[PDB]
RNA sequence: AGUAGUAACAAGAGGG
RNA sequence: UAUACCUCUGCU
């Protein structure tokens, strides 16, 4: 009816009190006498609930409760009174009001609620459908990083959201903007249709729409997957010293899968290849690897990424690494490889186009109705295209097509005009296409010249459509089984190197979804921080055991594959010059009596697993790649990596306690240290009597017997004299 | 045996068992009577630490104003406020050379914020003093108030509904001599009964001079800060006016932004991110070393940051960071600094004396401390009182150097921040340099070098530099080490941050909002803490425990089937018999407790759903409840919490009867301002009515200028016609709609 | 400002200030540093809202919930266990009061229970009573102009605190507080089932705390705490005008699990118009005791106690007759006070977390669950007391125990003394482990920083025993150092 | 008296 | 001047 509305502003609007301020007050300071309050925030709530819990009557609740529900129950409990409160047309109430409504009141249809409070039972619909496994105990690394809040965010900015939530809940009082896409109009329809007819307060539908729609983050410390299914449970997931394995119910997310796997298999890689076989100890960690509770072979099988881990554990699984098609040819990459990066550019009438950019050399071979081509395409470069076909036609429309392909300036640079083209709107690399198809006038004016040198059989051609012997557009030239060795190298039937592990990158971020190797190659726990902990705690553990490896048989110790993991942690050059400067290192110990330094012996032993090298180069650090950034070791005293602490009488490494040594080693020491230089014996502090201080790089013009003094590291100056004999 | 629980540090490390160092399970100290004393202490101190600087009277306020800045630099290691502009535009100049480009992002920021904000984002926030009332009062009040006198003299720019056009009207308002003011007094008349005295309150104009309203406008309440840890001593803390609010809000809004993009402010970010800035200062400090370098972390602390931080230095900042900018933008910023160097300081309640022999207290209004006899007085007293007599302006005590503490923020951590980007290799050049992280009086600094001396020079280095931009390190509080271990803001780094649970303890209990919020914060409470604060399992499974033991007591709602005897248990019991499904009732209708490690991110209800009575949850969830009162979506599932300062805290819950709000404070009855209650009463009832005309004003505040009647009235017709034409409407009742909807608009 | 630019200013004026601004590291060295200076005066009372160590009951047995019941009843019920009462007569004196008022009240108390029926009970306001609950003391107000010139008109005592000096029993007190008993104190509600591993391994790890704590005498002073001060804030709320009686009672379960009421004593709440948080309410506390006040009379100087009984008690071999007293007091409270006593529980989650981290940071290393080891191979490893022979190592059951009594003393004796002590005196402990790590560790004012630390510790029981432990704990590691 | 602790409470305001 | 009542207020 919209009647009682102007009854009752009628009933108002003769009172001149409020005739006054309905007249006065404008909409734009309505909001301010809206908030006028003589009431403050209150300071302290806790106490202040306390206190008036103790009252008769302390809730408020509207006057209409009178007519509503008795002034007595039926055990003679006052529910309402007449006592009005400060500042409202409100009446005090009994708890026990709220009680009887519980029991006895009017009664609602309510059943549709969950869909306004989705968000909420999404949680429960996660948890209820979740899955357990076992409890694991170890040193739990958390990286504190932002993450997301709020799962099942369909992800639109804020005002995007308000449009959307104004246009189903408050239909005619609309403002006044365009509904941007799909994503709007679609979420639009579907919650009005969800949301149709429920009896409950719009103000909880705009908050909770609110809540659900935008992205929301927080800075959290994570161990382990870091998707906001898995932020959502943090709680239950990690303790201090403590993993409950959990996977929550319904289903995995692309991005994160694809993200992930790259993650694995690098990590797979990059451990293999230390390992002897590295193609039988891959397989085995691509066999019992498993990714958020699934096989890594069956989402490798039934995955479509390109990566070069990727796609070596794809060629060791026999799975076909990934050919395509574009503006109706067929393409098969030959040769290289490209990283993606998404990117927004502007077209030369200076529309901004979103396009996922292809950095990288690779070789196509391209083909399809009447016209084939054999592709060189650098990053937004055709380098050279060797094209040919059955008509110059389905040539030079083949040309077209590549010339999009190459996401070239060039190309970009020719578009006049806007891209409208079509009621699928098509991605911008189609756009592009069906543009050039339609008008190349331009971009072979702008596409640019060679001269060239003449070939029997090539032949160029020119922008106007001309064949010419010695001159061509750029790049372009008319012309009428894959396996894997030992040592994880991917070479085509010719016999010819598509992918190398020595060009597969670092594992950057980290994890979104869990992975869960199940591999005596691999340590129980993910990452790298582990990785040091546990090959530090293992030594500690069996130190007894190998402090006497170390002097019968040490060459046998220095190859136990316990030690291969921390190898990768290691940079590829190093590992050789680092064991065998290591090695020597031991070596002086034993060679020198007396000096002993079980501590030095545990902190370095780790990097003598590798084949050593001859050279005699200085290290007074060891560099470590760990998250992106190298760790350096100080090879002399404590560091950030390994800290021994003996208040505690515990190994620190990277804030973790890894164990404590045998209260034997505390009581420990000797004035002449060994194993910090090679051929150096260290003499205690530094005597100005052998002349102005040396550095470590200035170690090889000294007499054999020769004291000097050297900064040695940490600012700290010591006496070195280099030793007779030669390990 | 006698047990000392501290003979544990033999053992544990100091920060794997500072717990035992945090006594925070216990009330806290809370100051009793005024905090004149404790004001005067900072008024007097404050200008003690200034006292070489030069003096000077206000032509428009004849106050006596002490310039330390540019003044004689210090000869001791004391608490000095002698900065110094070119040695803080050296550095504010270094930031802006050090970040390509900050300022122009920043400032264009500021610039689209100063251009679209409403005058309804200063409803928002904290209290403010009332110059219209010489109280504190609610920033929507305290505004409306200032607006409705603005609107009585001749100030309607703000009419417009933009923060510019307010902003404006307040440098206006200081040339009308003459500023007309509504002063409420309680009159008596005579009553008959079918004859008693009878109270009743009138109202009163009053005229305030330019002297007046200037200094009622550069007024900045005090107060004693209750509820204080750490500190033997009670302090006095400052509350800002009407006037400088809007100004204030802008220059923290680009102070704000400055900050947002600095790797060694701590502000406005959180403890997990301050945590990672930390870590990031610390990874680089080391990545960029030789290793042949030393590493020293101070845990740092300055003494008196607000006593020595001048508003002419904030002048310097403000217009060095905006140079290049519009002199409209560089003018409406510099106003604060300006208006804060011209600050006077409120001296609270005053004193209460007491007569031994009479038996008898009096009350004394702190505007008497210029005419009073000192013979009451003790000595340290009397002796602030002469001090205090020589600043002290009606009624008021000028204040021009320094600061105090909630009245300004964040770009006093700017000018931190800076004297941290100088030590950049870079830019120092020396065989040392630094990096760190700082936020207001607290900070981290880690020095680099070759050697202890080498370190030493840039100890000291460091602390003149400070020095000489008004910033004093406590040598009491502050210490250094080696990089591994420190402090910071509670936070212990240990090769690693530690926990600190007892911290948070105080949050561990009823909140008191309400049954519904309490139970979702509590859990809350307990889950973030698990994630934040190493609260492990067996411990968290105990504060579900005993948080289920307060709440069901605090709010006397006890499980059904307990024999206990309070004002409900009986009306619980009815229900308890009444209800088939029990575990689906909720706990504070007696139901069980469903919560564990696993369901703590659940809401109560969401999680009892399936189990309820469909009955019971109808009546429960029923949205035409009168417990509720209907809320506005920028203000619905939100409570106020104090860590800092105060902050608003989110939470998850579905609007159940038990979403309802405790009885108001009625003191207010018995006083002068016994009209504000009406005046709320009838105010809301506009709204009320405005509210079924424009349901989307409770989502998105609406955006118009035009009288609130005339909005409601072109819409009546409109709805009421197109429930008719395109719809399901009589002509009689359209006729009819439209006959009072002209009706109403007869009446003027 | 706009025409500026740095030429090498800040240089300059560092060339031109001054070299005795500086900040000259002085390093830190526990083996130089001295003791705390602890004051001296006459030594600190006893101010606990109830009696710890020295408290008796007159129990009951009774199946009732651990809330439930009406408390007088409960009180009366409890009253009649006790046979071998007596005439009252008072035997350590209050030496500034008007120790008839106390006699006079406790029989008017005690005939006023004999006296009374239904569940309140409100005493009638005789002087006597009035006296001790301070009924109107307060001076009435009045407007400045009308008492300008009264001759010795003056403001408030606005003084610091006498200073006192750290008598023993607060440490007898703490070892007490730090030992098992024979009931089970703390009762905790019902949670949801476990499911998730996690939550079992939470409940077993639980129990074990469960069963060290509940016995410990803190959580007995805990309900006391809690029961006293939710009585005394509800009736403070509800009675504003009447003096009414609250029984000190608790509920407890013996080792058989066998459910028991406990009274301790009556409280008589004065007037409660409490409206700021800090405003008091006025009360007499009256407790019964076997322990004779005058072998410790420094520990009672609030307190008048009276001899109102005898009962037989057995020993190992021997058997003898012992006399009952009371102890009899005015003390005050407010509702700040008392709401934070209400959540004193809270102390039982201070406890358990450092505990619990504990045990996981060592589960972490041995990469293994090690709770059952930690309680139950028993293995004595925790320095936790001094004795004679030297540091004395416990169990984690002992650590929890200890560490609950420290948080619950914290909250018993909550004082700014405490909380700034607590606050500096935390710097030195750093200070000294930052050198225990051989980090390194310089001060720039130390004596400042002793100064800061040492304006803290005025009167407070508590936090002279604090700065003492601090002593012993330098002391301590003083000598296992040098 | 007692609470308390750098200043208050030990009811305040009104029917004057 | 005293004694009785009665009203409002318990963060304003
Ligand atoms: C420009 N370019 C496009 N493709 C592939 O060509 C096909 C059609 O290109 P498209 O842009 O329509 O692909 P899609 O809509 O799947 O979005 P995109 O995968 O993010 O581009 C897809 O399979 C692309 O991966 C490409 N593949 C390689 N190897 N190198 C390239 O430079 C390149
Ligand atoms: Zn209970």
């Amino acid at each position: 009816s919209g009647m009682e509305r102007i009854k009752e502003l009628m009933e108002m609007v003769k009172n001149s009190r409020m005739r006054e301020i309905l007249t006065t007050t404008s909409v734009d300071h309505m909001a301010v006498i809206k908030k006028y309050t003589s009431g403050r925030q209150e300071k302290n709530p806790a106490l202040r609930m306390k206190w008036m819990m103790a009252m008769k009557y302390p809730i408020s609740a509207s006057s209409r409760i009178r007519e509503m529900i008795p002034e007595k129950d039926e055990d003679g409990n006052t529910l309402w009174t007449n006592t009005k409160d400060a500042g409202s047309n409100r009446v005090l109430v009994s708890p026990n009001a709220v009680t009887w409504w519980n029991r006895a009141g009017p009664v609602s249809d309510v059943v549709h609620y969950p869909r306004v409070y989705k968000m909420y039972f999404d949680r429960l619909e996660r948890l209820t459908h979740g899955t357990f496994g076992p409890v694991k105990f170890y040193n739990q690394v958390k990286v504190r990083k932002r993450v997301d809040i709020n799962p099942g965010h369909k992800d639109l900015t804020s005002r995007e959201a308000q449009e959307v939530i104004m246009e189903v809940v408050f239909p005619n009082e609309v403002g006044a903007r365009t509904l941007s896409s799909d994503a709007q109009l679609t979420i639009t329809k579907e919650k009005k249709e969800e949301l149709k007819n429920c009896k409950i307060s719009p103000i909880m539908v705009a908050y909770m729409l609110e809540r659900e729609l935008v992205r929301r983050t927080r800075f959290l410390p994570i161990a382990g997957a870091t998707s906001s299914t898995y932020v959502e449970v943090l709680h239950l997931t990690q303790g201090t010293c403590w993993e409950q394995q959990y996977t929550p119910g319904g289903e995995a997310e692309n991005d994160d899968l694809d993200q992930t796997l790259i993650i694995a298999s690098r990590n797979i890689v990059r451990r293999s290849i230390v390992a002897i076989d590295p193609l039988a100890s891959l397989l085995s960690m691509c066999h019992t690897t498993s990714i958020s509770s699934e096989p890594l072979v069956e989402i490798l099988r039934s995955n479509p990424t390109d990566e070069q881990a990727v796609n070596i554990c794809k060629a060791a699984l026999g799975i076909r690494i990934n050919s395509f098609s574009f503006g109706g040819y067929n393409f098969k990459r030959v040769k290289g490889s490209s990283q993606r990066t998404e990117k927004a550019v502007l077209t030369g009438n200076l529309q901004t186009l979103t396009m996922t950019i292809f950095e990288g050399y690779e070789e196509f071979n391209v083909s399809g109705k009447r016209a084939s081509a054999v592709l060189k395409k650098g990053a937004q470069r055709l380098i050279q295209a060797i094209i040919g076909g059955r008509t110059l036609e389905d040539i030079l429309n083949l040309m077209i097509t590549l010339m999009v392909f190459s996401q070239e300036e060039k190309m970009l640079k020719a578009v006049r005009g806007d891209l409208n083209f079509v009621n699928q709107r098509l991605n911008p690399m189609y756009q592009l296409l069906r543009h050039f198809q339609k008008d190349s006038s331009t971009l072979l004016k702008n596409w640019g010249t060679e001269e060239i040198d003449p070939i029997m059989g090539i032949a160029g051609i020119m922008p106007d459509g001309t064949i010419n012997k010695t001159q061509t557009l750029m790049g372009v030239r008319l012309s009428q089984r894959v396996n894997i060795d030992k040592y994880l190298r991917v070479r085509n039937e010719k016999g010819e190197l598509l992918i190398s592990p020595e060009e597969v990158s670092e594992a950057q971020g980290q994890e979104k979804l869990p992975i869960n190797y199940n591999s005596s190659l691999m340590w129980e726990v993910n990452g790298p921080e582990s990785i040091l902990t546990n090959t530090y705690h293992w030594i500690i553990k069996n130190w007894e055991l190998l402090k006497t490896q170390w002097m019968t048989d040490p060459t046998v110790l220095y190859n136990r594959i316990e030690f291969e993991p921390f190898q990768t942690l290691i940079p590829k050059g190093n590992r050789a010059i680092y064991s065998g400067f290591t090695r020597t290192l031991f070596q002086q110990m034993r060679d020198v009596e007396g000096t002993f330094d079980s501590i030095q012996i545990i902190k370095l032993l780790p990097f003598s697993a590798h084949p050593p090298s001859l050279g005699r180069t200085q290290f007074s650090s060891f560099t470590l790649n760990i998250r992106g950034a190298p760790l350096r070791l100080l090879i002399r005293g404590n560091s950030q990596v390994f800290n021994y602490n003996q208040m505690e009488n515990v190994i620190i490494v990277l804030g973790k306690s890894v164990g404590s040594p045998e209260r034997s080693i505390l009581t420990e020491s000797s004035s002449i240290e060994s194993a910090v230089l090679r051929g150096f014996l260290i003499l205690g502090k530094a005597n100005s009597k052998y002349g102005p201080v040396l550095t470590i790089g200035e170690l090889d013009k000294l007499g054999r017997g020769e004291k000097a003094n050297v900064l040695i590291g940490q600012g700290d100056t010591v006496l070195v004299m280099k030793r007779k004999r030669d390990s | 045996m006698d047990v000392n629980p501290m003979l544990i540090f033999l053992k544990v490390p100091v920060q794997n068992a500072i717990s035992t160092t945090f006594p925070y399970t216990g009330d806290p100290p809370y100051s009793h009577g005024t905090g004149t004393g404790y004001t005067m202490d900072t008024v007097i101190r404050t200008h003690d630490y200034s006292s070489r600087g030069i003096w000077k009277t206000n032509s428009e306020t004849g106050a006596q104003q002490l310039n330390p800045i540019d003044g004689p630099l210090p000869e001791d290691n004391e608490p000095s406020g002698y900065a110094q502009t070119d040695c803080v535009l050296e550095l504010i100049e270094g930031l802006d050379r050090s970040h390509p480009g900050l300022f122009e992002t920043a400032c264009q920021e500021t610039i689209d914020a100063i251009q679209q904000t409403r005058v309804d984002k200063l409803t928002q926030g904290r209290q403010t003093y009332d110059w219209t009332l010489n109280r504190n009062q609610p920033a929507a009040t305290a505004l409306a108030n200032t607006i409705e006198v603005f609107r009585k003299n001749g100030y309607k720019l703000n009419e417009s509904g933009r923060l510019i056009d307010f902003l404006k009207d307040v440098l206006l308002s200081f040339e009308n001599d003459s500023m007309e003011v509504t002063t409420h007094f309680q009159k008596k008349k005579r009553i008959r009964d079918n004859m008693i005295t009878q109270r009743t309150i009138g109202k009163k104009r009053v005229k305030l001079t330019k002297k007046n309203y200037l200094i009622r406008a550069l007024t900045l309440n005090t107060m004693t800060k209750d509820a204080e840890r750490g500190k033997l001593k009670r302090r006095a803390i400052a509350t800002p006016g009407m006037q400088i609010r809007g100004f204030v809000y802008f220059v923290e809004l680009l102070a704000r932004n400055i900050c947002e993009r600095l790797e060694q402010s701590g502000l406005p970010v959180g403890g997990n991110e301050k945590k990672a800035k930390l870590a990031n200062v610390i990874k680089k400090m080391m990545a960029k070393s030789t290793d042949e370098e030393l590493s020293y972390t101070i845990t740092g602390d300055n003494t008196k940051w607000n006593e020595n931080q001048n508003p002419r230095i904030f002048l310097a900042m403000v217009l060095r960071i905006t140079a290049g900018q519009p002199e409209w933008f560089r003018d409406l910023l510099a106003v604060a600094p300006i208006m804060f160097s011209n600050k006077v300081a409120r001296l609270g309640r005053g004193y209460m004396f007491e007569s031994k022999s009479m038996h008898l207290r009096t009350q004394i209004s702190a505007e008497n401390l210029s005419d009073i006899n000192l013979r009451y007085f003790n000595e340290d007293t009397k002796k602030k009182i002469e001090k205090i007599r020589h600043l002290m302006v009606e009624g008021t005590a000028s204040l021009s150097p320094g600061m105090m503490m909630g009245m300004f923020n964040m770009l006093s951590t700017v000018l931190g921040v800076s004297v941290l980007n100088l030590g950049q290799r870079e830019i120092l050049k020396r065989t040392y340099w630094w990096d760190g992280l700082q936020s207001s009086d607290d900070f981290a600094l880690i020095i680099n070098g070759h050697f202890k001396e080498d370190i030493q020079q840039g100890v000291n280095h460091f602390y003149r530099t400070c020095k000489l931009v008004g910033i004093n390190m406590s040598q009491k509080k502050s210490y250094i080490n080696k990089t591994g271990t420190f402090e910071f803001t509670s936070f212990f780094y240990r090769y690693g941050f530690v926990a600190n649970f007892s911290m948070e303890l105080p949050s561990f209990g009823v909140a008191g909002n309400n049954e519904s919020a309490d139970m979702s914060i509590g859990t809350t409470v307990i889950k973030t803490n698990m994630i934040n604060n190493d609260l492990g399992p067996a411990t968290a499974q105990m504060a579900i425990q005993l948080f289920i033991k307060d709440y069901r007591y605090t709010y006397r709602c006890h499980r059904g089937d307990t024999n206990l005897e309070t004002r409900r248990t009986k009306s619980i019991k009815r229900l308890w018999t009444e209800t088939i499904s029990k575990a689906g009732l909720l706990v504070a209708d007696g139901g069980p407790n469903p919560y564990n490690l696993r369901n703590l991110h659940i809401p109560e209800v969401c999680l009892k759903w399936s189990l309820m009575d469909p009955d019971y949850r109808g009546r429960l969830c029923n949205p035409n409840n009168p417990f509720v009162h209907h809320m506005e979506v920028e203000s619905t599932n939100l409570a106020v919490v104090m860590p800092g300062p105060a902050k608003s805290l989110e939470y998850d819950a579905v609007a159940t009867t038990h979403s309802w709000t405790p009885k108001r404070n009625r003191s207010i009855l018995n006083t002068n301002q016994r009209g504000i209650l009406e005046d709320e009463r009838i105010y809301q009832k506009c709204c009320q009515v405005f509210e079924k005309f424009f349901p989307s004003s409770t989502y998105r505040r609406p955006i118009g200028m035009a009288s609130m009647l005339d909005a409601m009235l072109s819409r009546a017709r409109i709805d009421a016609r197109i429930d008719l034409e395109s719809g399901r409407i009589s002509s009689q009742d359209f006729s009819e709609i439209t006959n009072t909807c002209k009706a109403i608009e007869a009446l003027k | 400002v706009s025409s500026f630019k740095a030429n090498g200013n800040i240089e300059a004026k560092l060339g031109a200030m001054s070299e005795k601004v500086n900040a000259q590291i002085e390093s830190f060295d526990p083996r130089t540093i001295r003791e705390l200076e602890l004051p001296e005066g006459k030594f600190c009372t006893q101010r606990s809202k109830f009696l710890l160590m020295d408290a008796m009951k007159l129990s009951v047995l009774n199946p009732a919930h651990e809330g439930e019941g009406i408390p007088m009843k409960d009180a009366k019920a409890c009253l009649d266990t006790f046979w071998g009462w007596k005439k009252a007569t008072i035997i350590k004196k209050h030496e500034k009061g008007v120790n008839t008022n106390y006699l006079m009240i406790w029989e008017q108390l005690l005939e006023s229970i004999k006296e009374m029926e239904g569940k309140f009970l409100n005493l009638k306001k005789t002087n006597h009573l009035k006296w001790g609950l301070g009924e109107g003391q307060a001076p009435e107000k009045m407007d400045f102009e009308d008492c300008k010139e009264v001759p010795d008109l003056f403001q408030y005592k606005s003084e610091p605190p006498e200073k006192r000096k750290l008598a023993s029993w607060i440490q007898s007190e703490f070892n007490k507080a730090s030992e098992l008993t024979n009931s089970n104190w703390i009762e905790f509600d019902e949670l949801g089932n476990d499911v998730a591993p996690i939550e079992h391994i939470a409940s077993r790890r639980r129990n074990f705390f469960t069963a060290e704590v509940s016995q410990c005498r803190a959580s007995e002073y805990i309900m006391k705490a809690v029961y006293i001060n939710t009585a005394l804030l509800n009736s403070s709320c509800t009675a504003m005008e009447e003096y009414q009686v609250i029984p000190i009672i608790t509920k407890c379960r013996d080792t058989s699990g066998q459910r028991r009421t406990n009274l301790y004593g009556f409280i008589i709440k004065g007037r409660s118009h409490l409206r700021n948080d800090t405003d008091v309410v006025n009360f007499i506390s009256l407790e019964f005791s076997l322990t004779d006040p005058r072998n410790e009379i420094h520990k009672w100087e609030k307190y008048c106690v009276l001899e109102i009984g005898d009962m037989e008690i057995r020993t190992s071999i021997s058997t003898i007759m012992k006399p009952v007293y009371l102890y009899v007091r005015t003390n005050g409270t407010s509702k700040i006070k008392m709401k934070w006593g209400m959540e004193m529980r809270r102390c039982l989650l201070q406890s358990l977390q450092q505990v619990e981290s504990m045990i996981e940071a060592e589960s972490a290393v041995k990469e293994k669950d090690m709770t059952e080891p930690f309680f139950r191979n028993r293995e004595n490893d925790w320095p936790i007391g001094e004795s004679p022979q030297g540091i004395e190592k416990g169990t984690i059951g002992k650590v929890c125990r200890v560490l609950l009594a420290k948080s619950v003393f914290n909250s018993i004796y909550a004082s700014a003394q405490l909380e700034g002590f607590s606050a500096e005196s935390r710097k030195l402990l750093l200070l000294i482990q930052a050198f225990r790590d051989n980090l390194d560790p310089g001060t720039f004012d130390l004596k400042g920083l002793y100064e800061a630390i040492e304006e803290c510790i005025i009167n407070d029981p508590w936090v002279l025993l604090n700065a003492s432990w601090f002593n012993s704990f330098l002391k301590a590691v003083q000598l296992s150092m040098g």
